[PDB]
C-alpha cells in the first residue's frame, strides 16, 4: 500500500545523507567521491522568458536556466531531515527555484553551495551584479 | 522504476503542489505533461497536511573516503567478538491518516534489555519534517497477540536513544573500541537505527583519545564507552547479517541446529540472543 515517491538511483545517497551528522558534508563529499548527483527532481516546464531570480513565486528562468520546484532542490526536504534553521524552516519548499543550465546536473548541490543576494535577488554568481 | 524507501504513506488520494512536492513523483498528476511539470496558479498550494514517509528500504553500500562502512565481512565481525550485540526489533503498523509502514515498537538486545518505543515516525509538513508521534496498531496476526500491551508502555525516543547509549556503553565500555550489531534479516532493524544512529567520518572523544564511539545532540560532541554519559545517539556502529551466510528456514528454525538451550518466550531480546548464539555456532565451529 502507498504511494512510492523515490527512484532507486538515488536510495545510496538518500540513505548516506539520511543517517549523517552533518548531510551537506556528506553530500559534498559523496560527490568528491564520484557518486551521482541526486536526480528524480521536479523540473518545470516554463517559457524561459521570466527575471531569472532565484527564489520565487512562480517559475521563472531565462534560457540560461532552469526552474525547479524548490523543496525537490532542497537535501533537507529530500532526506526528510532537520534544517539547519533555528525555526527549522525551508527557504526553498513552497517556492520554485532557478538554476543555471550548466547547474542543472546537480540542482540539490547548487543550493547547498551557492547564496542570494538579499538587495536584488539573484544568485551571487548567477549573476547577481550589485557590488 | 520505483523504490520502497520514503513511500508517501498518506491516505490522502491528491498532493502535492509542484513547490511542496520532494520528488517529481510525487507531483500530482494535475501539473504533469510532456514529462515534466507546469505551474497552475489557480490550484493552491497545501499550506496544512501532515504526510507519513517511510523509512523502509534503507541501503547502506555508500563509498565515500574518510567514512566506514557499518556492513562488515565475516571475518572483520571475527576479530571483533567482543564486541557483538544481537539486536532485533519487533514493529507495529501506521494506521490512521496513514498505512503502509512499520514503526519500532519493542528493541531487544543480546544484553537482556528490552526497551519499547512510542509508535513515532517521520511526517512530512508545509515546512519541514515533523519527527513526531502517530498512529499504530498491531501486527493483525494471532501470532502477535504479546505486543498488545506493549503500545500502551512507552516510551519517547528521547529517553529511548538514552537508553540505548547508556546499556551499550556499559556493556562495552572494557570489551572493544565499538558495536557490532548482529541482525537477522536486517532491513527493519536498519530502520530503527535510523531513531538513534548518527554516522561519519572517524572520530575522537572529546576527553580522550579514544575512538569516538557515541554522539550527543545538545552540543555537537562525541564521546567514548566510557564518557558517553548523557549521550543519544551512537556514532558509526557496525554491523552483520546472519542470514547472508546461506540459511532456509526462518531465524529459531535456523539457531535450533545448533543450540538446543535458548528457548523463545518470543521477546525481541530472545530474537537477539538467538541471532548472536547462531552467528557464534556458524562463525567458529569447524
Ligand atoms: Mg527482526
Ligand atoms: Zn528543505
Ligand atoms: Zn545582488
Ligand atoms: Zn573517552
Ligand atoms: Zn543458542
Amino acid at each position: 500500500a502507498g504511494n512510492a515517491t523515490e527512484v532507486p538511483a538515488n536510495s545510496t545517497v538518500l540513505s548516506f545523507c539520511a543517517f549523517a551528522v552533518d548531510a551537506a558534508k556528506a553530500y559534498k563529499d559523496y560527490l568528491a567521491s564520484g557518486g551521482q548527483p541526486i536526480t528524480n527532481c521536479v523540473k518545470m516546464l516554463c517559457t524561459h522568458t521570466g527575471t531569472g531570480q532565484a527564489i520565487t513565486v512562480t517559475p521563472e528562468a531565462n534560457m540560461d536556466q532552469e526552474s525547479f520546484g524548490g523543496a525537490s532542490c532542497c537535501l533537507y526536504c529530500r532526506c526528510h531531515i532537520d534544517h539547519p534553521n533555528p525555526k527549522g524552516f525551508c527557504d526553498l519548499k513552497g517556492k520554485y527555484v532557478q538554476i543555471p543550465t550548466t547547474c542543472a546536473n546537480d540542482p540539490v548541490g547548487f543550493t547547498l553551495k551557492n547564496t542570494v543576494c538579499t538587495v536584488c535577488g539573484m544568485w551571487k554568481g548567477y549573476g547577481c551584479s550589485c557590488d | 522504476n520505483v523504490t520502497g524507501l520514503f513511500k508517501d504513506c498518506s491516505k490522502v488520494i491528491t498532493g502535492l503542489h509542484p513547490t511542496q512536492a520532494p520528488t517529481h513523483l510525487s507531483v500530482d498528476t494535475k501539473f504533469k505533461t510532456e514529462g515534466l511539470c507546469v505551474d497552475i496558479p489557480g490550484i493552491p498550494k497545501d499550506m496544512t497536511y501532515r504526510r507519513l514517509i517511510s523509512m523502509m528500504g534503507f541501503k547502506m553500500n555508500y563509498q565515500v573516503n574518510g567514512y566506514p562502512n557499518m556492513f562488515i565481512t565475516r571475518e572483520e565481525a571475527i576479530r571483533h567478538v567482543r564486541a557483538w550485540i544481537g539486536f532485533d526489533v519487533e514493529g507495529c503498523h501506521a494506521t490512521r491518516e496513514a498505512v503502509g509502514t512499520n514503526l519500532p515498537l519493542q528493541l531487544g538486545f543480546s544484553t537482556g534489555v528490552n526497551l519499547v518505543a512510542v509508535p513515532t515516525g517521520y511526517v512530512d509538513t508545509p515546512n519541514n519534517t515533523d519527527f513526531s508521534r502517530v498512529s499504530a496498531k498491531p501486527p493483525p496476526g494471532d501470532q502477535f497477540k504479546h505486543l498488545i500491551p506493549l503500545m500502551y508502555k512507552g516510551l519517547p525516543w528521547n529517553v529511548v536513544r538514552i537508553k540505548i547509549v547508556q546499556m551499550l556503553s556499559d556493556t562495552l565500555k572494557n570489551l572493544s573500541d565499538r558495536v557490532v550489531f548482529v541482525l537477522w534479516a536486517h532491513g527493519f532493524e536498519l530502520t530503527s537505527m535510523k531513531y538513534f544512529v548518527k554516522i561519519g567520518p572517524e572520530r575522537t572523544c572529546c576527553l580522550c583519545d579514544r575512538r569516538a564511539t557515541c554522539f550527543s545532540t545538545a552540543s555537537d560532541t562525541y564521546a567514548c564507552w566510557h564518557h558517553s554519559i548523557g549521550f543519544d545517539y551512537v556514532y558509526n556502529p557496525f554491523m552483520i547479517d546472519v542470514q547472508q551466510w546461506g540459511f532456509t528456514g526462518n531465524l529459531q528454525s535456523n539457531h535450533d541446529l545448533y543450540c538446543q538451550v535458548h528457548g523463545n518466550a518470543h521477546v525481541a531480546s530472545c530474537d537477539a540472543i538467538m541471532t548472536r548464539c547462531l552467528a557464534v555456532h556458524e562463525c567458529f565451529v569447524k
